[PDB]
């Protein structure tokens, strides 16, 4: 009957040991969203930085020939 | 001894080198047959290619004694010697053992009980250098943590089994309750060094493979491919790496070399325990990375480990990028210098004091046979023994009433809560009880320190934790409730602070001496050597989710802990290691280089030594947008009457700099300074705290400003110098009117790049027509603005072409991006490195 | 050693380590013939001074 | 300080100055277009900079793959039910009849076998 007290030693040894996964699994989807939520804000940039370059390719053109 | 084989005796047995042999011809006798022990050779047959027989080995008792004798003598020259450095003449002494007889030892029982024996004398003599003569406080993480985890590296060769218990880690979860964590023995040294038959009959295949590998390259004639070898290389009793060892055009003449490492103990009074090999003939013979990286493993992760430690204590967020001092400086030079028995010891004991301290939640654990609780004075700290340099240092912590200062922080800063929440609670008034300054540290009892008046009664709770996220709300009504804040100073084998809190609260409730102005309440508990927190006791509607928000907000920013925080890590010693576009914006920046500032020449003498002439030399200050240059000469009549002369000339360079921003004007002053030296940024700042205004950067890109003493125009003219002259000059020669500031600054660097490279192929690239010049009023020759074009493509391609060679890699490998880093100068060698 | 002033049974030579002369040893000596053969009362001894 | 050469070749013609005293106190719409054709450079690092976050989504999107769905998904279905199977061999016992004995090691010895030895 010494077995049955040394199960609940190894449930929680076997418990706790799965703590430590479950709050892995926490800590890899946290860093994954991040990135998503990261890089969602990153590639909203690259439409801006196509229009400003664009008009600057113009303007580039345009002043060179209005102060000649 | 002589031993006879006949069909008497039929042991024929020998010793030789320190191991005792024993063979028995199986094909003969069959007193024992292809047991299974570690250290059985099989003596195959090489014509009939049979298992003809066996040889048995032992380690010889002499070489027993040699091995038992240089752990006495480990032993007795101990005295006043720091633990490393015990364990590392240990470590020599196991991994020379090992790594000479291999198999040997583990087929020879009696000597596993010595070095069983030995490694627990080692520990001993560490336990008893901590005056701790018992074991509870010294379980095995102490010794066999690795000594960048600031354990002492231990290397083993017992079955020391670790607790299952000593594996735990807690951390605070946001809900206030405590998530415990986890993931035997300890490694023998002996699974990690190839025994003896594996090198052997490995040797013989990689060096017969390998001729086959060579006639390859001799029928080829290719280069020796080391492609062909990678997995080769840590193979061969004769590593096979030594075929590329650099000194091998030496190493070659070196004959005789093996017996010539044994006659030296005739010469060298320090015994060798590495006589038997030469890592530059041999190659190194074993490799125990892997036993480092599975100690971790063994012992917990470092997870599981720290916990152990009091890196809970720093608060620090992770362990990554955090780092151990040293200098040498004071620990070491000071007693050599002036040396005094009595008083310099104390030098000798700083790493003790580190490491003491380090370990205080194990070595310092309350599990004792005996001790007493020595309560540390105006602390709650106890000292279960009379641990040598803990108490020194732990009163250095908690220095100037630190331990109350935390506790009415505390309290105050719940005050600053319950200040906010009267209605939301229905709370009347909040008190500030007239808490005894001991009260903070009275650790047999206690009173409430926060007293709570209802406005008309609330429903409460039973009794329940912080975690717990569901009570019998309906128990019973009143109108007052009380809060006790204890702190604690936990120890690996009791920092709980659920069942703290719990105990303590059911202790002090029914004790009779606790002032408690109501029957319901909550104790708060703080681990301040962990930093976890956690509270027990009745709960009203709206206080628990109060309390677990605004506890972990006390934790994240209160200012006592941090001073306590600081003090920790300075005591510990423990430190944490914490653009392009930029240059042409419309701010005054420069560039500035120390590396041409102070040079010297070498010749030789009718001595036949050579002899070092200082020489005149430049600081370089260059404003990318604008293309001025600043070329302040320093002349060798400022290196007269010194012998310092390279740090003068770094504080010199910071100076001469300082001096001229100085005179110029606020609207002509930089705002940054970029400096192409990462040791010149300090001298700067030190000199340049009169204007704060200026932001200084490393330059992290290497811009190779020590080139341009090849251009004429600067060599000359820094050579022949007669004073140390300031010479003003424009690198670009009227191109901002045809072209812009970044294409003139990129030329600049390709021109850079490519006379550090060469400078007659620059010329040549240079000077495309042999009817092209320099003008005088110009540093560059003349050219359109489509020669230069021209001219910097052959500058790209040869910078390139010299990278492709210095690197064997095709120039058409490389992206635009990656060329353009090349020209930068950026880290581009291997992925594995960015 | 380029005049092979010493034979090849001078040990601390520069290519075995103690422990691979131990194995070429045994090695050596397993490989001779009829060396483990006692029929007629053959005998090895092995003798070391 | 006062009294240390100058040579400036900063000009077309050459001038000399007695120090730096003597020197300290001896188009934007040009320098607009350059910076204009400097903008055009910042676009192009950022788009390479934006294939390096296109690898990174493949560093990123191969953890959740590699890392996340297989590698932690995987051994946390397997051990928590190891959990749950240990949990339910603490379960089973207690004061049995003779055929209670004979089902509770059928069901030990069927179900749980590894646990049983
Ligand atoms: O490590 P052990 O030999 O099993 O002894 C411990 C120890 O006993 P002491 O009271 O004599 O020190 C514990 O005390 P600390 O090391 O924490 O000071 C105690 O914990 P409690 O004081 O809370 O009882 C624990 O008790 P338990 O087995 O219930 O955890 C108890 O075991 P024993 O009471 O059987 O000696």
């Amino acid at each position: 009957e010494d077995i049955l007290a040394k199960l609940k030693l190894r449930i929680q040894e076997r418990d706790e040991a799965l703590n430590f996964r479950k709050e892995e699994k926490r800590k890899l989807e946290q860093n994954i969203e991040e990135n998503k939520s990261m890089i969602a804000k990153i590639e909203m940039e690259l439409p801006n930085q196509s229009t400003k370059y664009t008009m600057y390719q113009e303007l580039r053109v345009y002043s060179r020939s209005l102060l000649e | 001894f002589v031993s006879v084989y006949s069909k008497d005796n039929p042991n024929m047995l020998f010793d030789m080198s320190g191991f005792e042999c024993r063979i028995l011809p199986k094909c003969r006798t069959a007193n024992e047959e292809f047991v299974h022990r570690d250290g059985v050779w099989n003596l195959q047959n090489e014509v009939t290619k049979e298992r003809t027989a066996q040889c048995f080995l032992k380690v010889d008792e002499e070489s027993l004694s040699k091995f038992h004798n240089r752990i006495r003598q480990i032993l007795m020259s101990s005295g006043s010697t720091t633990f490393t450095k015990i364990v590392n003449k240990w470590n020599t002494a196991l991994i020379g053992l090992m790594t000479y007889f291999r198999e040997a030892v583990v087929n020879t029982q009696e000597l596993l009980d010595l070095l069983v024996k030995c490694e627990n004398k080692i520990q001993t003599r560490i336990k008893i250098g901590l005056n701790s003569k018992m074991p509870s406080r010294f379980p095995p993480v102490v010794f066999y943590t690795p000594k960048e985890i600031g354990g002492l590296g231990m290397l083993s060769m017992g079955h020391v089994l670790i607790p299952q218990s000593d594996l735990r880690w807690m951390q605070q979860t946001e809900a206030g309750g405590v998530t415990h964590f986890r993931s035997q023995l300890i490694p023998n040294l002996y699974r990690y060094i190839q025994p003896w038959e594996a090198e052997f009959v490995d040797s013989v295949r990689v060096w017969a493979e390998y001729a086959l590998k060579r006639q390859e390259a001799n029928a080829q004639n290719r280069r020796l491919t080391l492609e062909d070898l990678d997995d080769s290389w840590d193979r061969g009793i004769p590593r096979i790496n030594t075929l590329f060892q650099k000194d091998r055009h030496t190493l070659a003449y070196d004959k005789g070399w093996r017996v010539r490492t044994e006659f030296k103990a005739y010469q060298i009074l320090k015994q060798n325990p590495f006589w038997w090999t030469h890592q530059r003939h041999d190659g190194k013979l074993w490799n125990l990375n892997n036993y480092r990286t599975d100690m971790i493993q063994a012992l917990g992760g470092v997870e599981g480990i720290l916990e152990h430690t009091l890196f809970r204590g720093t608060y620090f967020p992770t362990w990554e990028g955090l780092f151990w001092e040293r200098a040498s400086g004071f620990e070491e030079s000071m007693k050599f210098k002036k040396l005094t028995n009595a008083q310099r010891s104390g030098l000798n004991q700083i790493p003790n004091r580190r490491f003491t301290l380090w370990w205080s939640p194990t070595i310092n654990r309350a599990n004792v046979y005996v001790g007493f609780q020595v309560q540390l004075d105006l602390t709650g700290i106890f000292m279960h023994g009379k641990i040598p340099t803990l108490k020194i240092s732990l009163i250095q912590i908690f220095r100037a009433h630190l331990w109350q200062k935390i506790h009415e922080s505390v309290v105050m800063d719940l005050c600053q809560v319950f200040d906010q929440e009267l209605d939301a609670l229905e709370i009347q008034t909040v008190q500030k009880e007239t808490i005894h300054p001991r009260k903070s540290y009275k650790m047999n009892s206690s009173c409430a320190d926060v007293l709570l008046f209802a406005q008309y009664k609330w429903n409460v709770s039973r009794p329940s934790l912080m975690a717990d996220s569901k009570d019998v709300m309906d128990n019973t009504t009143t109108q007052k409730y009380w809060l006790d804040v204890q702190l604690r100073w936990g120890d690996y084998d009791s920092h709980d602070v659920e069942r703290y809190a719990r105990a303590k609260f059911l202790d002090y409730t029914t004790d009779n001496m606790s002032i408690y102005p109501s029957p319901t309440g909550v104790l708060i508990a703080i681990d301040l050597a962990y930093n976890l927190y956690s509270a027990y006791g009745n709960w009203f509607p709206g206080m628990k989710p109060l309390i677990r928000q605004a506890m972990a907000k006390i934790i994240k920013a209160n200012p006592a802990f941090y001073v306590l925080r600081e003090r920790i890590r300075k005591g510990l010693q423990l430190y944490s290691s914490e653009n392009y576009g930029e240059l042409f914006s419309n701010q005054i920046i420069w560039f500035v280089d120390d590396t041409n500032v102070y040079r010297v020449t070498i010749h030789k003498t009718f001595e036949g030594n050579l002899t070092t002439k200082p020489i005149n030399g430049a600081i370089f200050i260059f404003n990318p947008r604008t293309g001025q240059l600043f070329l302040k000469i320093i002349h060798t009549s400022v290196w007269a009457g010194q012998k310092r002369l390279s740090q003068l000339a770094k504080w010199k360079t910071a100076e001469e700099v300082a001096a001229l921003i100085r005179s110029l004007p606020v609207e002509e002053q930089p705002r940054q300074i970029i400096v192409t030296r990462k040791a010149m940024l300090d001298p700067l700042e030190v000199h340049l705290l009169d204007f704060p205004n200026i932001v200084i950067k490393g330059s992290e890109l290497m811009l190779p400003f020590q080139a341009i003493m090849k251009v004429e125009k600067f060599g000359d003219l820094i050579l022949k110098a007669t004073e140390p002259q300031m010479v003003l000059f424009n690198l670009y020669d009227d191109w901002l009117k045809t072209i812009s500031s970044y294409t003139a600054f990129s030329r600049v660097v390709l021109i850079m790049r490519g006379m550090h490279i060469n400078p007659d192929k620059t010329k040549v690239i240079l000077k495309p027509d042999k009817t092209t010049i320099t003008e005088p009023h110009h540093i560059w020759p003349t050219l359109s603005d489509d020669d230069w074009i021209k001219v910097e493509l052959a500058l790209k391609d040869m910078i390139l072409a010299d990278y492709g060679k210095k690197n064997n890699v095709n120039v058409a490998s490389l992206t635009q991006s990656e060329v353009r880093d090349i020209i930068l100068g950026m880290e581009i060698s291997a992925p594995s490195q960015q | 050693d380029k005049r092979r002033l010493f034979p090849a049974w001078v040990k601390p030579g520069d290519t075995e380590p103690p422990p691979l002369l131990t194995y070429k040893w045994c090695q050596g000596l397993n490989n001779l013939q009829d060396v483990w053969e006692t029929s007629e009362g053959e005998c090895n001894v092995i003798m070391e001074t | 300080y006062s009294n240390i050469k100058v040579i400036d070749m900063t000009g077309k013609q050459q001038k000399i100055y007695s120090g730096y005293d003597s020197f300290s106190m001896k188009l934007i719409h040009n320098l607009n277009l350059l910076v204009d054709l400097t903008e055009e450079g910042i676009r192009r690092s950022n788009q390479q900079l934006i294939s390096l976050k296109d690898q990174t989504t493949a560093l990123e999107y191969d953890l959740q793959q590699v890392q996340k769905s297989l590698g932690t998904e995987e051994q946390e279905a397997q051990h928590i039910k190891d959990v749950y199977e240990l949990i339910d061999g603490f379960s089973s016992n207690r004061s049995p009849s003779m055929e209670e004995c004979q089902e509770l090691f059928r069901r030990l010895r069927s179900e749980f076998p590894h646990e049983y030895e």
